[PDB]
């Protein structure tokens, strides 16, 4: 559950360390039925392919967060250059 | 830069390291050389055209011989290359299988007629892909941004 | 690349 | 907002407590409030618990649609908003002054927009993919 | 290492000044609401006499950080939180005119695009900026001073739009009072206090008494008169008003709109068809050809019934002939 | 109007051996005879051209002393009865004046000079065209980006669609220049061009640059029908014979006279002054787009078709084309073994990748060029 | 004794960190029932504006922190604290109704009416529809539509 | 232009290639 409504006699009473802290035989033979993989062919290929695809989205990101903290940069660099 | 005056693996990094501190240095000595020089070592690696010759006209410091040598291998025969080399002589920086290599990249088709012509697990050639192939260039920018974080620390 | 895969 | 009270009805006729116990020097001092704070003199409210109590109360999606239609759709506005992010680095580059108009209160907003959209997706597009390995 | 450390220092005094104002943030904002309303201005010892927004009248005091000096008059900012006494000034808020030019929104823009008219700028400039920005050749030429223009043509063709144009070539202002809808003698003032301003009319008989009264109303008080103040007057006809207009020289200027010949007609229609897309050539002299008594607004309208035309087959050129069916359809 | 075709002289006899004097030699001398006009056509000559003789250059000089004298006293005449129009005519006798003597203070500060005392935007695109065409003849192309991005103020009532399409020619005339062949075809394909009697469009040029210029980045699927049988353009190269044959020998495959046709190209090529990688780029990928779309149909492209395509044998599409593979842009490979080329299609999927390898790295190198201590 | 207190910054910057996004949460108890709502007019400056109550007049206020300078539009409502007049939250635009589907007569039976019909169905529907081909022609859309009709 | 052309090597081009082209097979 979730304690809707009324979490607020909760979060009082999640103080000292807090939530995170805050601020921070039939079924076992079905069992392994569904586990191996490593056929890595056809599947192998496919996993390779989406983390590549996934990794360059992450470049393209990391990258226009890097741009517009270096704006940040400059906005603090010509601040207290004019505070000089 | 100095230290960028054998081994190829980090000579371009030493270049980024290398060509940062001349506005108006020298005109002998330590501003010419450094540039010219170390992307010649660019080729000694191996790098062709696309970043060669649009990013000659800031320099133009007298811009013979080195340049020459740079198309000598972006077209990749001894025929000429000699000429570059022996008619030229005094060029420097003595310190021949690379053109070789650049040609013999292609192939005639691929095995090239049972094995034997000259020129002068991913079924696919290599394309691109979406496993370990593709990953490492990936993770370079990551590394990038995050080499690129210093920037909050400078204010 | 779970070892290898700053960002906080 | 819990606070006891007193009879202090009558006796307006002793508890060093450390110079009048902070807090009810400061209430929401209100007049009709204070008028009934004459009568009510609240003091305290403490609390317990235990750790038992405290400790008791502290996958996938993968292209279904999931992968692709929420990296397909935020880069667009990458794409059309880092162009008025363009826009708005070459318009406050020259004639900007008292803070942008205070922000643009008006058609917000530019830039910060893009730093969401940066991160909504690093904490996506990464971590869950991550345990995919 | 203490150098770093008192770079930490500002990090952790910074973030503790964010947890101070937003800790008394919340228990600031228990506090009041301040007022605000237009005053008329002060006389005395501290003083204002503000009318506040609901009911529009007190007189309130002015906190030691606000200088009573500058707070002028119709310039709206209050702050009698509770007790009644000022802090602060706040954005001008528009005064009266702005009002009734962004109300009246009639007055469009115009700057130099009017249709083939030459002799009748040349006559305008000739008697609306030089009493504006050159007055030392009037007072040395021996002329008094010319004021008051009469614009007469048939409805269309130079109205609202050349007393315009040469009202903001010279940046001077346009007030119009034409109409008297919602608010004589008081727009003297505003008049006065833009310093130098232009006052336009209205030409109604067909597209007893009605704007001649406040005519010479203004041409009674304008005649002994804080000087650069130009009254416009657009009529249909010379003949049709007052016999007191009659009285040369009451209207300095009587400035004459010919309806459009043919080069004027494609000057007008070149200005309008310069609007939007056409095609690699139009030569647009065709149709020109039946511009016979045509008028200004009779172009502008045929322009954009000729782009309308082009936008009913879903085209996105505007061809020759939907000007042809433009033309030969406003023949009503 | 400065500066017309003269910008093409100015570029043919500074233009080498290939072209110098006779007749070419004239007609810019007509001009230099014209217009009186010392302050450019002696730094004209400068150039390997000519020297003194001074036999023009006295009355030209005493001509510009004489209208640039004159011109002046309506900036000092311009206060009797004259109001801003006429210190704003003034200045466009010192401007349209000092912007024919070609110099890059005269006309430069003239007109940020007539951008204050100003009239409406019969005014402020009026000179930002007028700037803009002259910095064409410069080649300045910071002054050309900065009068685009001082020409899209245009939101006057600037619904001007007779005046986009003249900053649309000339955002394709200036993006010819710059490699940008994907912007230039469309602006200039959906134009149709007219100017103040298309004096600078100069036409018997206009849609000969068009399609010469499409088959670069106009898909040959896509509006190359459009550029076909569009029945706008089709009539105005009916009289222009030879690039109609340029263009109907790609998409009807008669490739014997369509090298022939694209040779014709490479003599006309002589002409523009967006000039040298524009031609040799230009014939690089006429020739790499005529390759590629001839094999990509088949599964195997024999040697005597591929041969039959001009009679060109063996060696010319031999060395050839393994230097279009040693570039990697087609997917064929000189399969000498059966002297037969192969040709399936890895798709676009990989394009990407290799496209943003070098794209990214150069993006984080202009941020690594700034990042450091030097911001 | 400098590398003591050199422990102190870091734990006191987390747990100002703690504190602080648990810091950003106390001031959300203005926002409570019942709060007036008035709507946002013009902007002054930093977090005060000159916000416009429904109970008659417009008159000055603080706006707090949390809430974003995004969608104060210069019409957009936006509430108010009982007893104080603080701004507290905007909101969606509660006002008239959008009448689904309720009116029937097609514009087949309308009879007779052809020009007015397709002057109608050309200032309206087409430029809400084909929003875009004005602007590949350059005529505007016309804003709106007075119809005037004797006797009806 | 700045898109980084080859300019290297190549003799005379696709005119005088094609007259030697023509030539050479007739
Ligand atoms: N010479 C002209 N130049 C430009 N517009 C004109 C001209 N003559 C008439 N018009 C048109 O008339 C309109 C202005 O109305 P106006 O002429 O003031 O009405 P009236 O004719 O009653 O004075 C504008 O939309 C304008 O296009």
């Amino acid at each position: 559950g979730a304690e809707e409504a009324e979490e607020v006699g909760v979060e009082h009473l999640l103080r000292d360390i807090k939530d995170t802290t805050v601020g921070t035989i039939y079924q076992l033979q079905d069992v392994f039925n569904l586990l191996p993989d490593v056929s890595l062919q056809e599947f192998v290929k496919a996993f390779y392919l989406k983390t590549n695809d996934q990794m360059v989205v992450v470049y393209l990101a990391s990258l226009i967060r890097s741009v517009v903290a270096l704006h940040n940069l400059i906005n603090n660099k010509i601040a207290n250059r004019d505070a000089e | 830069y100095y230290t960028g005056r054998l081994e190829y693996s980090e000579a371009r990094r030493t270049m980024t390291n290398a060509l940062r501190k001349a506005p108006q240095h020298t005109a002998v000595g330590f501003k010419q050389t450094v540039h010219k020089l170390l992307i010649v070592v660019e080729l000694l690696l191996g790098e062709i055209p696309d970043r060669l010759q649009f990013r000659q006209p800031s320099l133009k410091r007298s811009l013979m011989p080195y340049f020459l040598l740079t198309q000598a291998v972006r077209t990749g025969n001894l025929a000429k290359f000699n000429q570059v080399l022996d008619q030229f002589g005094e060029k420097f920086q003595a310190d021949i299988i690379r053109l070789r290599h650049n040609v013999i990249k292609t192939g005639v088709r691929m095995i090239s007629l049972s094995y034997s012509r000259i020129s002068l697990s991913k079924e696919m050639i290599d394309i691109y892909s979406t496993r370990e192939p593709q990953l490492a260039f990936h993770q370079r920018i990551s590394f990038c941004l995050d080499i690129h974080n210093m920037s909050v620390k400078a204010m | 690349q779970v070892i290898e895969y700053m960002i906080v | 907002v819990i606070d006891a009270f007193r009879l202090i009805n009558a006796n307006m006729m002793p508890r060093q407590t450390t110079s009048n116990l902070g807090h009810l020097n400061k209430p929401s001092i209100q007049a009709l409030i204070h008028g009934l704070n004459r009568h009510y003199y609240s003091i305290t409210i403490n609390y317990r618990k235990n750790e038992l109590e405290q400790k008791m109360l502290l996958l996938t999606l993968q292209d279904y649609s999931e992968h692709c239609k929420h990296n397909e759709s935020v880069v667009k506005e990458m794409l059309e908003l880092a162009k008025n992010y363009n826009k708005a680095v070459e318009e406050e580059d020259k004639m900007t002054p008292e803070q942008l108009a205070i922000k643009n209160v008006g058609k917000q907003d530019p830039k910060r927009h893009l730093e969401e959209h940066v991160d909504v997706l690093m904490t996506s597009n990464i971590v869950q993919c991550l345990a995919a390995m | 290492k203490s150098q770093n450390l008192r770079r930490l220092q500002a990090q952790r005094n910074e973030l503790n000044a964010k947890v101070r104002l937003l800790r008394e943030e919340l228990q600031l904002l228990q506090e009041q609401g301040s007022y605000v309303g237009e005053v008329v201005r002060a006389m005395d010892k501290k003083k204002v006499l503000v009318k506040v927004h609901p009911e529009g009248k007190f007189v309130v005091d002015v906190d030691k950080n606000i200088d009573i000096n500058d707070v002028t008059p119709n310039c709206r900012v209050a702050l009698r939180n509770d007790s009644y006494t000022l802090h602060k000034i706040l954005p001008n808020k528009v005064d009266p005119l702005v009002s009734l030019m962004m109300v009246e929104k009639v007055p469009d823009s115009t700057y130099e695009m009017i249709g083939g008219l030459d002799k009748q700028i040349k006559e305008i400039k000739e008697v609306i900026e030089l009493p504006v920005k050159h007055p030392e050749l009037f007072e040395a030429l021996g002329i008094a001073q010319p004021k008051g223009v009469l614009l007469y043509g048939p409805p269309g063709t130079g109205k609202t739009l050349l007393a315009r144009a040469v009202a903001h070539h010279t940046d001077c202002t346009f007030i119009r009072v034409s109409g008297s809808e919602l608010v004589v003698r008081e727009l003297f003032v505003m008049a006065r206090e833009h310093a130098p301003s232009i006052i336009f009319m209205d030409e109604i008989d067909s597209i007893s008494g009605g704007d001649s009264e406040v005519q010479r109303t203004m041409l009674e008080l304008l005649n002994q008169l804080t000087k650069n103040i130009k009254v416009i007057m657009a009529t249909n006809r010379i003949d049709i008003l007052d016999s007191a207009l009659l009285r040369p020289g009451r209207i300095d200027r009587k400035i004459e709109f010919p309806p459009p010949n043919e080069e004027a007609r494609l000057d007008i229609l070149k200005i309008h068809s310069r609007k939007m897309n056409l095609t690699r050539g139009i030569n647009l002299r065709k149709i020109a050809e039946l511009m016979p008594g045509a008028s200004g607004a009779e172009v502008k309208g045929v322009c954009t019934e000729a782009g309308m035309y082009a936008l009913r087959e879903r085209r996105v050129h505007v061809t020759q002939e939907d000007f042809e069916m433009a033309v030969a359809k406003v023949m009503q | 109007n400065p500066d017309l075709r003269i910008a093409q002289l100015r570029f043919l006899l500074s233009l080498p051996e290939h072209r110098g004097d006779a007749a070419v030699r004239d007609e810019l001398m007509a001009a230099v005879r014209d217009n009186n006009m010392a302050p450019y056509y002696e730094a004209l000559c400068k150039s390997l051209d000519w020297q003194i003789d001074v036999d023009l250059l006295n009355k030209m000089k005493k001509a510009n002393e004489d209208e640039l004298k004159r011109l002046d006293e309506e900036l000092e005449d311009a206060e009797k009865n004259l109001g801003e129009s006429e210190i704003r005519d003034a200045m466009m006798a010192k401007a349209e004046y000092l912007c024919r003597i070609g110099d890059k203070e005269g006309a430069l500060t003239a007109f940020r000079k007539t951008y204050d005392k100003t009239v409406a935007l019969g005014h402020r695109l009026d000179i930002v065209f007028y700037l803009l065409r002259i910095g064409l003849f410069y080649m300045d192309n910071d002054l050309i980006t900065r009068n685009t991005e001082k020409a899209k103020s245009l939101i006057e009532e600037g619904g001007d669609w007779d005046r986009r399409n003249r900053l649309k020619v000339y955002q394709g005339l200036y993006c010819v220049a710059i490699r940008d062949f994907k912007q230039a075809a469309e602006l200039f394909l959906d134009t149709v061009s007219t100017f103040t009697s298309y004096e600078l469009m100069d036409y018997k040029t206009f849609v000969t640059y068009t399609v010469y210029v499409s088959m670069i980045a106009l898909e040959r699927p896509d509006l190359r029908e459009k550029v076909i049988k569009g029945a706008e353009i089709l009539e105005v190269l009916h009289s222009l014979p030879a690039v109609r044959q340029y263009l109907f020998s790609l998409y009807e495959c008669r490739y014997s006279v369509f090298f022939q046709s694209l040779a014709v190209v490479e003599q006309e090529m002589k002409k523009d002054w967006l000039f040298a990688p524009h031609y040799r780029y230009y014939v690089r990928e006429m020739r790499i787009h005529a390759y590629s779309q001839l094999l990509e149909s088949y599964r195997s492209l024999t040697l005597g078709y591929m041969a039959e395509a001009f009679g060109v044998g063996v060696e010319f599409i031999d060395q050839e084309l393994s230097r279009f593979i040693a570039a990697g842009r087609l997917h064929c490979k000189i399969d000498k073994v059966n002297e037969i080329v192969e040709t399936n299609r890895p798709d676009s999927k990989n394009w990407q990748y290799q496209e943003t390898i070098k794209k990214g790295d150069l993006l984080l190198n202009r941020v690594q060029k700034l990042s450091r201590v030097i911001n | 004794f400098l590398e003591v207190q050199e422990e102190y910054i870091k734990d006191e910057q987390k747990n100002l960190k703690k504190e602080f996004l648990h810091a950003q949460e106390e001031v959300k108890r203005i926002q409570s029932i019942p709060l007036v709502i008035g709507q946002f007019l013009e902007a002054v400056d930093q977090n005060t504006a000159i916000v416009g109550s429904t109970t008659g007049s417009n008159y000055y206020v603080r706006i707090l922190s949390t809430i974003d300078r995004e969608l104060l539009k210069p019409n957009a409502s936006v509430a108010l604290h009982k007893h104080s007049n603080a701004l507290v939250d905007v909101l969606p635009p509660e006002a008239m109704l959008t009448s689904d589907q309720k009116p029937d007569v097609m514009y087949a039976d309308i009879g007779g009416m052809d020009i007015q019909k397709q002057e109608v169905r050309e200032a309206v529907e087409l430029p809400l529809t084909h929003f875009e081909l004005y602007k590949q022609i350059g005529i505007d859309p016309p804003r709106g539509v007075l119809m005037y009709g004797p006797p009806g | 232009v700045w898109e980084d052309n080859w300019d290297d090597d190549n003799v005379e081009d696709d005119f005088s290639n094609q007259l030697r082209a023509e030539l050479e097979k007739h």
